[PDB]
């Protein structure tokens, strides 16, 4: 219980900007999300698919 | 379909008989005179966006062959991830892409993953 | 309704005095050529639509209009030359560059206006084969310069399309056009050309060609030679089976005709102890020829040329020579499978098919095999049967079947083993046919035996997994077996009963199933469509770019199947659905298969007593427009089967409770239930619970235990043989013979001893209590896995 939007999106800012390149991690990053957003989704729903990884 | 157009107001015939294809407009893009357009237009992912504009998904997978074989390592991460994602895309609509690409497309960004 | 000429021009004066212009009028013309042109009044269509080009010259619509009137006159350059006016002002036609093209070559073939149109439209259908047709046409025009272009035109059409029947058999005729006739031989032998043998125009041009390459070879000892007799033999044989199911009988006698004059030309050159390839063919070819016999004998029947009492006995004896030819010895020669395997899988769909025949022509007659061999199996029955099938055009001597030596025959009634082996055989050969499947599934439904459906259907579909999680699930990629399972046993059951309500008034005399080449369809249009897309799918054998409307098709009819929103199935398809599930999944020795159908069976149950509801209500149940499975009324269930539906699915539920090892749900539920299934379900039960207690040390509680649950086995089995002394009927809802409940009544009173025999507790009178609590069946939505390892299934497989 109770309230996610401010906190948390410092604290992933402030770690990326301790990276090398935080370009390179933020795409690194994305590997992961993009296969569970595929393996989420039923074949079905390929359209939804690609909404969430506009989202991402 | 309006039977009663009054000749009294001519819009320029040019703009009237203009013969459009989804191909000329590309090919006026290609004629410009303006150099950050010419440099845009041969950007990755424009060229994407004009393939899959004109719905040629077999000139988009030539376009792939070619970056594959200029140098495997000058590909970025996020490029073989969207052109991986791309492909799986089409086999789950059923889109005829070739075969051999798409193995080598998945072959390069699968040894990106090890290293 | 038709607008007439008179009501059009009424129409069109109205249209006309009310315009301000002679522009305004003009502009109104297109309209008015369309109504004169639904009118077929071309004449005053063609005035109207110039009338308008003369002020919108710039319309393409209009221009193609008129060059489509030009085109019913006849006066093919004006309509060109309108076509090709449209095709400037708007480019986008290319529907209409294909069409100029066609024109063009019909007018005249040597205009070199067409090989410009013909290019330019092959530019924008690459491998349409109406550009191969007028390529075709304007290539045979040119002669030595246009032979070279044709056969660089069929090489590349043939590496595009192999399977195109068309350009093949144009290859064929290339190369007999310049006397080579050693690689029209050499093309018909290719092994791709296998998929060609269900066409008749290609079977009859190899037959054609292999019968002018042994006429102008005769006298040349060549193992080439036997090579081609032998697929001679085989096209041969297909031509038959193809005229035995496209043609009439009178097409189909020559083709037999043809086929016995080839075998007895072979049968000179094949002495009994040569274990050559050509010997092998030359036999089961002969088992083949009188499968063929038996079938142009029933078809002779089913044109009423003769009366099915007369042709039973003679098509009866066919099949038993046909069913006897013994299998071709595969000696696993290592290194070319391609050759041999094919011979073996022919023996197999030939003693299918022949022995399902002797089965369904004999009506269960116990000595009909033996009574067809006296009558016929002799040389006044082989001079009967040259008679039926030729009349008088062949004699004895100069008949293959005239000569043949069928005295030799065994009484040797089909096997129901066996024929399940060879039904395995035979499905390699039909690749999944649904027509093949269904007339299979059909001749086990009339020997009320369940066909072995889940067997075929992982042989067809060896990547498809069992059972599916998704239920809900839409998507194709989401099929399993049992899906496919459900699709062919409501094929088989709506074939069944259309076959039925059609036979109503049949002679006596007709086989309750026809032969495949002269059965008629056994399922409907859109029953193919959906078999075939999902065949071409899970095969990869779809053509590029029709993949997304496979899906479409799959995606529909797939909601139908899981019983899905508004799935409109007659109750009678689920129930019958749940009863095969049922007993193929009690059938099962694996844990994980009787879970996964009897799963699916509940399933099913669960999606029926809802309809149960609406019939006890006397409520209609809605019907499609356009079903998957056809409704029949004969099998509407009615008010008084309702209970027994009802008291069926909560078998079925307890069972599958008994199957997921909750033992004292699963008692409770079969108590509850009250029938001689629920009580033999119970003393299993019983029984198993006292054989796990059954350990050579027991504990006083532990025999204790062991006793009441061998007294309870004991008092349930009495039940049953109580119901059963009460109503003898009950024999056909036990699932069980009745003798095993007997037998098994006398092991347990020998395991309690006499010594109990007088003590009776009141079996019933201790549990009056516990009210009235729905017990939720729920199947466990997905929680994530958290592992607390502490109970050991309890349950082995014994």
């Amino acid at each position: 219980l109770d309230s996610p939007s401010f906190t948390e999106d410092i604290t992933l800012s402030a770690v990326m900007l301790q990276e090398e390149d935080p370009g390179e991690a933020a795409t690194m990053s994305m590997y992961p999300d993009f296969l569970k957003s595929f393996l989420e989704h039923p074949s079905s729903a390929v359209f939804e698919l690609i909404e969430q990884y506009e989202a991402t | 379909s309006i039977i009663s157009f009054n000749e009294a107001n001519e819009l320029p015939r040019e703009y009237l008989e203009a013969n459009w294809t989804l191909d000329s407009v590309f090919e006026e893009l290609q004629a410009t005179d303006k150099k950050r357009v010419l440099e845009e237009n041969r950007e990755h992912y424009h060229i994407i966006q004009k393939f899959v504009i004109l719905a040629d998904v077999d000139g988009l997978m030539d376009e792939f062959s070619e970056w594959l074989s200029n140098g495997k390592n000058l590909l970025l991460g996020h490029l073989l991830r969207f052109m991986t994602h791309l492909l799986l895309f089409f086999r789950t609509l059923g889109l005829q892409a070739k075969e051999e690409v798409s193995v080598e497309v998945l072959k390069t960004y699968i040894q990106r993953l090890i290293n | 309704m038709r607008r007439s000429k008179a009501e059009i021009q009424r129409y069109v004066e109205n249209a006309q005095n009310s315009a301000s212009s002679p522009r305004e009028k003009s502009m109104k013309g297109f309209l008015f050529a369309r109504l004169y042109y639904e009118a077929k009044e071309y004449e005053l269509a063609k005035r109207s639509v110039s009338s308008y080009i003369s002020v919108q010259e710039r319309d393409p619509k209009a221009h193609r209009f008129l060059g489509q009137l030009f085109e019913i006159e006849g006066n093919v350059e004006k309509a060109v030359g309108c076509y090709k006016r449209s095709l400037e002002l708007n480019p986008t036609q290319k529907d209409l560059t294909l069409r100029i093209a066609e024109l063009i070559c019909t007018l005249n073939i040597k205009d070199g206006r067409a090989e410009y149109w013909v290019e330019r439209a092959s530019k924008l259908f690459p491998g349409s084969p109406e550009i191969y047709r007028l390529k075709e046409q304007l290539l045979s025009s040119q002669g030595e310069a246009g032979w070279n272009q044709l056969f660089d035109l069929i090489q590349a059409e043939l590496f595009a399309r192999p399977n195109d029947v068309y350009v093949n058999l144009k290859l064929v005729d290339l190369f007999l056009s310049n006397q080579r006739l050693e690689e029209a031989v050499l093309h018909c032998l290719k092994p791709e050309r296998r998929a060609l043998r269900t066409d008749i125009e290609w079977c009859s041009c190899v037959v054609r060609v292999f019968k002018e390459y042994l006429a102008s070879k005769q006298g040349q000892k060549n193992t080439n030679m036997r090579m081609i007799t032998k697929e001679l033999l085989l096209a041969q044989c297909d031509v038959v089976f193809l005229t035995l199911s496209k043609k009439d009988v009178q097409k189909s006698k020559e083709a037999l005709e043809r086929f016995d004059q080839a075998l007895l030309s072979v049968k000179q050159s094949v002495s009994g102890t040569d274990a050559s390839d050509l010997s092998v063919t030359f036999y089961e070819m002969r088992g083949h020829y009188y499968m063929h016999a038996g079938t142009l004998l029933l078809k002779m029947a089913q044109s009423c040329e003769v009366q099915w009492k007369a042709l039973i006995e003679p098509a009866a004896l066919c099949y038993l020579l046909a069913y006897q030819v013994p299998k071709p010895k595969s000696k696993p020669v290592k290194g070319d499978d391609n050759g041999q395997g094919f011979l073996e899988e022919l023996a197999f769909d030939r003693q299918s098919k022949s022995g399902h025949l002797l089965l369904t022509l004999s009506h269960g007659k116990q000595n009909f095999i033996s009574e067809i061999i006296e009558t016929f199996a002799n040389q006044c029955g082989q001079s009967i049967l040259l008679k039926f099938l030729f009349e008088d055009n062949l004699s004895m001597q100069d008949s293959f079947m005239g000569s043949d030596d069928i005295s030799y025959v065994e009484n040797r009634v089909p096997d129901l083993s066996e024929l399940s082996q060879h039904d395995n055989g035979s499905l390699r050969i039909h690749n999944g046919d649904l027509q093949h499947l269904t007339w299979l599934g059909l001749q086990w439904h009339f020997l009320s035996t369940l066909p072995p459906l889940r067997k075929w259907l992982k042989q067809i579909f060896p990547r498809v997994p069992q059972e599916t999680s998704r239920l809900e699930s839409n998507i194709p990629e989401s099929i399993c077996l049992l899906d496919l399972e459900v699709f062919l046993l409501a094929v088989v059951q709506t074939s069944y009963l259309q076959l039925q309500d059609n036979n109503t008034t049949a002679d006596p005399n007709r086989p309750r199933c026809l032969p495949l080449p002269i059965c008629k369809q056994l399922f409907t249009d859109r029953q193919r469509s959906w078999w075939d897309a999902v065949y071409s799918l899970i095969t990869k054998k779809a053509l590029p770019g029709t993949s997304a409307k496979l899906r479409s098709v799959i995606q529909h009819d797939l909601t139908t199947l899981r019983a899905q929103e508004k799935h409109g199935l007659q109750p009678a398809v689920l129930v019958n659905w749940a009863r095969g599930l049922h007993k193929t999944g009690y059938s099962l020795n694996s844990f994980y298969d009787q879970k996964e159908y009897m799963g699916r069976c509940v399933h099913y149950w669960k999606k029926l007593l809802p309809l149960l509801d609406l019939v006890k209500q006397k409520k209609s149940i809605p019907e499609p427009v356009d079903p998957l499975f056809k409704h029949f009324h004969n099998k509407d269930i009615k008010v008084s089967e309702v209970k027994d539906l009802e008291d069926e699915a909560c078998i079925a539920f307890a069972t599958l409770d008994l199957v997921d090892g909750k033992t004292e749900d699963a008692i409770i539920a079969f108590e509850s239930v009250k029938n001689v299934v629920a009580y033999w379900n119970l003393a299993l039960i019983y029984q198993r619970k006292a054989e796990e207690i059954e350990n050579d040390c027991l504990p006083a509680e532990e025999q204790e235990e062991f006793q009441e649950c061998l007294l309870k086995c004991k008092g349930f089995l009495k039940m049953i043989c109580d119901e059963y002394s009460a109503y003898p009927s009950i024999a056909t809802s036990l699932p069980v013979p009745v003798e095993t409940v007997f037998e098994m009544l006398d092991s347990v009173k020998q395991s309690l001893g006499e010594a109990m025999d007088d003590h009776s507790p009141a079996f019933m009178e201790n549990h009056s209590v516990l009210t009235t609590s729905a017990i939720k069946h729920s199947t466990p939505s997905p929680t994530k896995l958290t592992i607390s390892p502490s109970k050991s299934a309890r349950f082995s497989p014994k």
